[PDB]
């Protein structure tokens, strides 16, 4: 776990010197951003099942993957999945709070693919159910802090 | 299934060495008979003082039933 | 003698503490999006960062100031501004473009404390007094470091165990230095009474962590005398993610007591599972908790005992398997060594899976750690001092994929500790193919992952089995080996040929459509289809012709893009290697010599250069030379032993008395 | 974990050669020099700090660009860590001088010590030349202390050096 | 309330309220105030929400048990929705919906299923009173009001 | 290996029916931005050893992976981290040009892994690498193009954790 | 597709695509829009090309298992005529007969053979849906649909 | 390699005896049973091609293998699997001349089924495909001759199992 502010401290402290005004920009963008970021966090965390529900329905409702012999199949499976897209959307916001991706290489990616290729769930589906909720996301919490969490939705789909 | 309801006191022996955070050492608990021996010997083997033993479930001198 | 390997996760651990990650670590060690508390703490944060920033910019601005009053304060007969030496750019580094070419020169053109002694710049030296400055100059950027994160614990896991560190005659001189430069930083803003408040707030945090005088080290006793104790110095554990630690209360609330329970669901099943699979006997068991009748120990094991654990860590898994999550669920760590193992797998197979949760959970460890109140929680790097015999193991173990894991993953690196090296290939065991007669067939990492990499070095070489094959002039120094499955002196072989039209049927060994496929068979391990062969028709003429050799057809063949896509297109870079050298050589790599050679030549040439070293090799020849095609020389242990699964005729099992009157007693009355 | 004894008398019933000639000449050999890895034992138990102090010092003298920024030993903390591990290798080290047998290092010390140096970016050519500082400090204080036929004093630091240190040759 | 919320974020890592926790609750503790005065305006016009809420409860779901012709389930349902609202009133104060969920939600289910009483009529019941209790209150006010509304809805279905 | 245009002709090929609107719209995207595919993989092209030079300067020059005992210490292994930085980079490229992550999958990562535990090769070292490799190539060709490329670039530090 | 032979090209010599195939490359991508739209062609007018050509196919050859009486054998004939024309459609939008090839006519040999169909009867039916296909279409987009038609027939013969 | 001789011949060798009389016994049966058993290998030969056809007609087509996203969908895959069956008869014919299974066991099943699970071709398929080609063998060559058969059949069966 590694936030925007530890990535520039780190940076400094590795050459032993104080903030540059470079690094102070950035902290700064980081900081004057971090108003918008909060606000769309709130809305995230009201609205999570509504968006985790309109990604599922625009994505993998109604496919081959519902019925019998997909990977949805059985409502064990339809929950593990939904489970998943939560999990996604929940280390997204993670991340965009933090304004890093370390989280997500932690907790998200570290292992992902194992787990998806032992179990047999298909990547491409799941890549298409978040750019779904990047899409959803996007369209609930405005342009400018979607385009913000769809950073981190991309980190992800990019690391399947 | 018999239980005994146990009252026992088993402060830590090793609290300052490995800084652990404290916790209450004085408990009352239900223990199904089948763990209560290894239980008791745990709590003699690290200091601690049983205080009250009861059957709180069960019958003494059951021969069948005990499940 | 340690040549077993559990591999090396990548592991960041925190060095210091920031407001954001504590408070998102928080929310994710609980598995929940963060509170509406939370998120007013990161926006109250966020919202105060320009003028954090702007006082770490103020402090930055005037450090030569700041440091200089500091080192003023405890230095005399000399300049101590000196001896400090500022950070220097690296600057030409190499494809920088600093220098075009490879021209090079023309890139130039408050009171002291009672009976204080000052410290004489001359005669402490230039060591000394490049380690104070230095040592100054870092304690303000560390505390414009902490001003930034929002966070004094860059400077409390810095500084708690540095006097001492710092030599112990000038640890007053130190905190007087630190003081001084305190009033220059108070200096500096003396119309805002916050920022002022919080430099001196990181100041006084300074002085105050830095009095501690060397603070104990936090020790893990081995839990038997099968386990190593260890230590953990406190700024290790400090810097480290702090863990949610729940602790069940009767007086508590009934939210309380569901978060709690909430915690053990998510430590014992890895997740809150309990509402997806149903499991209503849940309620009786927490009424049980919430009545105070039984402690969360006890709740702990009647999870373990239950259906759900049953269902979720059981049955899916083997016994050891099912064993090493155990110990995860129920300790909070992997297990120590093969002993633990032992011990453990005996108490399973003596009574059970419910005998194990017991032997878990009644264990000194459990209460040790965990005691009756005390939700289980997750072990390991940063909460105690690791050891490195299960590092790999159980930092596999912690992450969320270890369900899914079905291979053990302790038993087996404890038992090949043990061990010299494995039979397998020096890139691994996935690098291993299987040896049947066609088909590229690898271990995948991903799916159904069990790795066991070894420290194979660069001059190992593997031990093969013969398979005894080979016509029988071409034998007697190789000829102990015998494999099944082997076509002994079946090997293909065409002598080369030498203004009339031949004679209608004159017969060879093999008929030339006969001799091309089985040269066919070898090189691809099986028949091509219909049309596949069509790109080599002109050369299987040059082969029926005398224009070419054995030797340059079976090169021609693995030239072409039939052989290309089924063997290098679509495989990794060495997995193709191993298996090319296997189909043209008839044998496996020695070791990492050869896999090394051709590695280099894919990775400089190509897979063409790759099939012209294979065939021109000076073994080539010595083996087949041109006339004859390859053939399977050697097998590895596990492939030799998956073509003899049948042992009935070495289990034959193993008369006249050898003494009268036997089994009685002397002088029977 | 095994001590000489043990593995000798195990490997007499393993071996098939019981106790001849040559295991009876190893074991008085063995014995001859136990008196003085007690004694080297408790030199350096009663040693210990000063040994990783001085040895620390030393690495850090030969390789001063470890506590300048960027460097692994950078911060109290990561000093604190290079402390506390020279600490584990002096422990072992003294564990195999008593014990006789160098099984205690493969199983506590050396089984999956690169694998953690490796997740933590640990560099193996200073705890190299760290184990070589505290094993010359050491042979010092035994040349101190009187100590004469200290061979064996040379064997676990230099063995622990040949498990860790990676193939150059 | 928000401050045991704190409290217990900061006992759970066993050190003292860090500063941040101290500035959310200074900040909470300015708007003492304001949750006072929303509380009170939440309390004397109660009766009113309730009977317009009822109003138009009935309207959109007249196959209800409360409008069912029984004189006790009615005053029973009207009973249950001012409890409601003074819950809501106690969550504003507390500035969290810890009051509520211990008094009304833990087991809401539970309760309802027994009573026979059918949830989404509950939910549309309590849709109705939130559409009415936020418009007698400045829209700055409502933020904290129809969340504490939203979280009754949330936990009946 | 399998790029964007296979991707979605299997993916409908499974399915056996033609191509639906949304991947005839996703075949269109690739089509448009072949030009700029092609205009990157020229540029990484022209300067590969220069990049691969930048990475190591960046992130490995003058760290103790370089001192002796380390791992890129002596000259074979040090030849031999900039060999697999350079098939990083030639890879990358690949998948750039193909938009797809397939023959990375196929060719690189399956099995690097073990191979690096089994060698010794610090793992992390080698994704921070991919990472300053990633910063030196966006800083070559552009933002946008940049982006693309690091894209390739995250999924081989993905896949190599 | 012609990119992963290009890039498949370049990997055996293991080196950056040349100038000359970075040119196919821009090439190729230029021309994207004109074989979508043949593909949208292809796929429109599939059930019409099936068909008639099975019309024409079964007047020209009428001793084949499709017109036997067995009515899931023309069922399954028409379905291999659609699943060619969607292969040379998948293969028009890939700018090469790779994803034909490797979906219809790797080892089509074989398993026709394995269903006792005569392969002969098969080349004539391509044939015919080859003529109905290339009448709906202008002789510039018909250029590909034709190649890969004789692509097919080539392989069965 | 064995056939019944040489597994005889190595059971009465690993005793250091020569072949007792039920050895004998049994040697006579197996030359008593070889005019059967050459019959039998002459009829698989000339119907190989039509048997293979009839398995998979009775145990594959019209399933939802040969449809789209089945692992028999696609031509090479199709031809993947009637290769398979042609090893599975050509080794099962092979086994029933030498009257022994260890041909199958060296060169057919050893690991066959890791082979199988690898690829995701189904086992379950496999089997009911060589059950439905031991049945068809039976009804070409008899009862006797069908069973002689079966028992290599079944063999290959339980390996893949
Ligand atoms: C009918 C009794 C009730 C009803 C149902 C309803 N269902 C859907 C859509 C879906 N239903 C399922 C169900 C299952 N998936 C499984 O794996 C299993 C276990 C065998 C079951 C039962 C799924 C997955 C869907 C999603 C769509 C799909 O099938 O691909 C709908 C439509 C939902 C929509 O918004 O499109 C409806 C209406 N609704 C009622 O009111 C009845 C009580
Ligand atoms: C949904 C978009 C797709 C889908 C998903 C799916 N996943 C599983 C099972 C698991 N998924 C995970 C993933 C995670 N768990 C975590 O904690 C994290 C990090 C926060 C991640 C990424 C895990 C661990 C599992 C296994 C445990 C479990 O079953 O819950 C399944 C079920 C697989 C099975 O057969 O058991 C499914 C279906 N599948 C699709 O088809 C969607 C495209
Ligand atoms: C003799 C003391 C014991 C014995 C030995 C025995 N060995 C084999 C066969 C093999 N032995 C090896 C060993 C090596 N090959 C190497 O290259 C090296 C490193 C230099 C070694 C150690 C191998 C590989 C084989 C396999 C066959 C081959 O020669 O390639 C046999 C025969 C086994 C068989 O039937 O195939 C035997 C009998 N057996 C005893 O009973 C003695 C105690
Ligand atoms: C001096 C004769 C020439 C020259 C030297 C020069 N060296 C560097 C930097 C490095 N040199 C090495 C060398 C080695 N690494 C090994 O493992 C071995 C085998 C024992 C050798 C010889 C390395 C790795 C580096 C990189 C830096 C590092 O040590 O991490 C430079 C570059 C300095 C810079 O940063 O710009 C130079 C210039 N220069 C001359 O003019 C001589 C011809
Ligand atoms: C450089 C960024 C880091 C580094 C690398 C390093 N690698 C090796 C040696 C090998 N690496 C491979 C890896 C691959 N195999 C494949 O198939 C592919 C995909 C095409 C890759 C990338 C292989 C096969 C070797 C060969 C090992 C041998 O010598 O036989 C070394 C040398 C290791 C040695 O012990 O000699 C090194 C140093 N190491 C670092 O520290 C960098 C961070
Ligand atoms: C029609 C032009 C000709 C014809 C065809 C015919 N086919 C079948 C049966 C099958 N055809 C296929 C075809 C394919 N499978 C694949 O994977 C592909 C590649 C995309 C193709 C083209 C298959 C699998 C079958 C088996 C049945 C099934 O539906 O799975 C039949 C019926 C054969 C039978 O024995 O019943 C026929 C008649 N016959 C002609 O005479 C025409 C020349
Ligand atoms: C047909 C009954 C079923 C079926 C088969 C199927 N197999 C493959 C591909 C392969 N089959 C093998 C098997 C063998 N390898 C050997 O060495 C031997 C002994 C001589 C055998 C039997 C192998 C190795 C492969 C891999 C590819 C190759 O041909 O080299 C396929 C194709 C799968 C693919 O994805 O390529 C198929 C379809 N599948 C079914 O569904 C039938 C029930
Ligand atoms: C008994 C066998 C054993 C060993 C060796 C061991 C080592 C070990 N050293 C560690 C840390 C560390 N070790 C070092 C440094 C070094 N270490 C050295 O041996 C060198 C002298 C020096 C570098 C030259 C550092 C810097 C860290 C902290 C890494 C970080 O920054 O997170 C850690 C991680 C923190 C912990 O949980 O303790 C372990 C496990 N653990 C064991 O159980």
């Amino acid at each position: 776990m590694q936030d925007a502010i530890t990535a520039l401290i780190n940076s400094s402290d590795v050459q032993g010197r104080y903030l540059d005004p470079s690094s102070l920009d950035k902290l700064q963008n980081y900081f004057q951003s971090g108003d918008m970021r909060a606000k769309t966090a709130i809305a995230v965390s009201a609205n999570a099942k509504n968006i985790v529900t309109k990604t599922v329905a625009k994505s993998l409702l109604y496919t081959d993957i519902t019925a019998p012999g997909g990977n949805m199949y059985t409502c064990r499976r339809y929950a593990a999945c939904v489970r998943d897209l939560d999990y996604f959307l929940r280390y997204a916001t993670y991340a965009m709070l933090a304004g890093d991706t370390s989280i997500l290489d932690e907790r998200i990616l570290n292992g992902l693919r194992e787990t998806y290729n032992s179990l047999g769930v298909p990547i491409g589906a799941t890549i298409r159910s978040v750019q779904a909720m990047k899409e959803v996301v996007t369209s609930l919490v405005g342009a400018d802090a979607g385009r913000e969490m769809g950073v981190y939705f991309d980190h992800i789909a990019a690391g399947l | 299934m018999r239980m005994f309801k146990v009252t026992a006191c088993v402060p830590s022996q090793t609290r300052i060495r490995t800084q652990r955070e404290l916790q209450n050492t004085y408990f009352t608990k239900l223990v199904p008979y089948d763990n209560w021996f290894r239980e008791q010997q745990r709590i003699m083997k690290m200091g601690g003082k049983i205080v009250k033993v009861q059957l709180a479930t069960g019958k003494p001198g059951m021969n069948t039933g005990l499940l | 003698s340690v040549k077993a390997s559990g591999g090396s996760p990548v592991t960041q651990p925190q060095r210091y503490h920031t407001v954001p990650v504590a408070v998102i670590s928080h929310a994710v060690q609980q598995d929940r999006c963060l509170k509406n508390t939370e998120l007013q703490e990161l926006a109250d944060f966020f919202s105060s960062g320009v003028k954090l920033l702007e006082i770490a910019n103020t402090l930055t601005q005037h450090a030569d100031e700041i440091v200089l009053a500091g080192a003023n304060r405890i230095f005399v007969g000399g300049s101590p501004m000196a001896y400090l030496e500022k950070p220097k750019e690296k600057i030409g580094l190499p494809g920088s473009g600093y220098y075009v070419g490879e021209d090079f020169l023309t890139a130039a053109r408050d009171p002291l404390p009672g009976g204080f002694r000052f410290i004489n710049v001359s005669r402490y030296g230039a060591v000394r007094m490049k380690r104070s400055m230095r040592d100054l100059a870092w304690f303000l950027r560390y505390i414009t470091y902490a001003i930034v994160a929002g966070d004094g614990s860059i400077l409390s896991a810095n500084v708690r165990g540095l006097r001492g560190v710092i030599p112990e005659d000038v640890t007053e001189a130190t905190i007087v230095a630190l003081r001084a430069m305190r009033r220059q930083s108070l200096d500096y803003f003396l119309e805002d009474a916050e920022a002022t408040q919080l430099v001196k707030g990181y100041f006084d945090l300074l002085i105050a962590e830095y009095l501690t005088d060397k603070p104990s080290n936090q020790v893990r006793i081995g839990v038997s005398n099968d386990q190593q104790g260890l230590q953990l110095p406190q700024s290790y554990s400090m810097s480290a993610e702090v863990r949610p630690k729940f602790v069940f209360k009767q007086a508590a609330t009934l939210t309380q007591k569901q978060e709690a329970i909430a915690a053990i669901y998510r430590h014992v099943f890895e997740r809150d599972v309990t509402d997806t699979y149903g499991f209503t006997q849940k309620a009786e068991l927490e009424s049980q908790l919430i009545g105070g009748n039984i402690s969360v120990k006890e709740f702990v094991r009647r999870l373990g005992k239950s259906r759900l654990y049953r269902r979720l860590f059981y049955e899916p898994f083997t016994i050891s398997r099912a064993i090493e999550l155990a110990a995860r669920h129920f300790l909070g760590r992997g297990l120590s060594s093969r002993e633990e193992f032992q011990t453990y797998f005996d108490v399973m197979t003596k009574g059970g899976l419910p005998a194990l949760v017991d032997a878990f959970v009644d264990s000194a460890e459990y209460s040790d750690y965990f005691g009756e109140e005390t939700v289980p929680y997750l072990r390991g790097l940063g909460q105690e001092a690791q050891e490195c015999r299960n590092w790999g193991p159980q930092l596999d173990l912690f992450k969320y994929s270890a369900p899914v894991r079905k291979v053990p993953q302790f038993i087996t690196l404890f038992g090949s500790y043990q061990k010299p090296l494995p039979e397998q290939h020096p890139y691994g065991c996935g690098n291993d193919p299987l040896e049947i007669q066609f088909g590229a067939i690898f271990p995948q990492e991903t799916r159904n992952p069990h790795p066991q990499p070894a420290f194979f070095n660069k001059d190992t070489r593997r031990i093969l089995i013969g398979s005894g094959a080979g016509s029988p002039d071409k034998l007697n120094g190789n000829a102990l080996g015998k494999v099944p499955g082997s076509l002994g002196t079946r090997v293909l072989k065409l002598e080369p040929l030498h203004g009339h039209q031949s004679p209608s049927v004159n017969l060879l060994h093999h008929s030339s459509p006969a001799f091309i496929e089985g040269a066919y068979r070898q090189v691809f391990g099986r028949s091509l289809y219909e049309g596949q062969r069509q790109p080599l028709s002109s050369t299987e003429s040059k082969l029926l012709g005398g224009e070419i050799s054995v030797r340059e057809f079976v090169r021609q063949l693995a030239k072409s893009k039939v052989f290309r896509s089924l063997y290098w297109d679509s495989l990794y870079v060495t997995k193709a290697i191993e298996y090319i050298h296997r189909r043209l050589m008839g044998r496996p790599t020695y070791g990492r010599q050869e896999m090394n050679r051709y590695y280099d030549i894919c990775a400089t040439r190509g897979f063409y250069a790759l099939i012209d070293a294979i065939i021109d090799s000076p073994e080539y020849l010595e083996c087949f030379g041109e006339n004859t095609v390859p053939y399977e020389r050697y097998v590895t242990a596990r492939g030799y032993l998956m073509r003899s699964p049948r042992h009935e005729n070495q289990l034959r099992r193993e008369t006249v008395p050898d003494k009268y009157n036997p089994r009685k007693a002397n002088w029977a009355a | 974990m095994q001590d000489k004894l043990t593995s000798v008398a195990k490997n007499c019933d393993l071996t098939g050669s019981s106790l001849n000639r040559e295991v009876v000449e190893t074991l008085k050999e063995f014995l001859a020099d136990g008196e003085k890895r007690v004694q080297v034992a408790g030199v350096i138990g009663s040693n210990a700090a000063e040994i990783v102090k001085t040895a620390v010092s030393l690495l850090f003298q030969e390789y001063p660009e470890l506590v300048s920024p960027g460097g692994n030993a950078y911060t109290t903390r990561r000093y604190n860590m290079y402390v506390r591990d020279m600490n584990y290798f002096l422990r072992y080290c003294s564990y195999a001088i008593v014990a006789g047998d160098a099984s205690v290092l493969d199983e506590r010390l050396l089984a999956g010590l690169r694998d953690t140096f490796n997740s933590l970016g640990i560099p193996l050519g200073p705890t190299a030349r760290s184990i070589q500082l505290m094993k010359n400090i050491v042979k010092e204080k035994l040349v101190t202390a009187g100590m004469t036929n200290i061979t064996f004093v040379d064997e676990p630091f230099d063995y622990v050096v040949r498990e860790i240190s990676e193939t150059e040759i | 309330s928000i401050v045991t919320e704190l409290i217990l974020n900061a006992d759970s890592e066993s050190r003292y309220p860090a500063p941040k926790e101290i500035q959310v609750y200074q900040n909470f503790v300015k708007t003492g105030e304001q949750r006072i005065r929303i509380a009170k305006i939440l309390a004397e016009n109660e009766q009113r929400i309730v009977q317009n809420g009822s109003a138009r409860f009935w309207e959109r779901v007249p196959n209800t048990p409360s409008n069912s012709g029984n004189e006790r389930k009615t005053a029973s349902c009207q009973r249950d929705q001012g409890w409601y609202i003074r819950l809501i009133a106690y969550s504003v104060l507390a500035g969290s919906e810890k009051p509520l969920e211990e008094i009304g939600t833990i087991g809401i289910k539970e309760m309802y299923n027994n009573l026979e009483i059918p949830l989404r009529n509950i939910v549309e019941c309590m849709r109705c009173l939130k559409e009415e209790a936020l418009s007698l209150m400045s829209e700055e006010d409502a933020l904290e009001v129809s969340a504490y509304f939203d979280y009754v809805m949330r936990s009946l279905s």
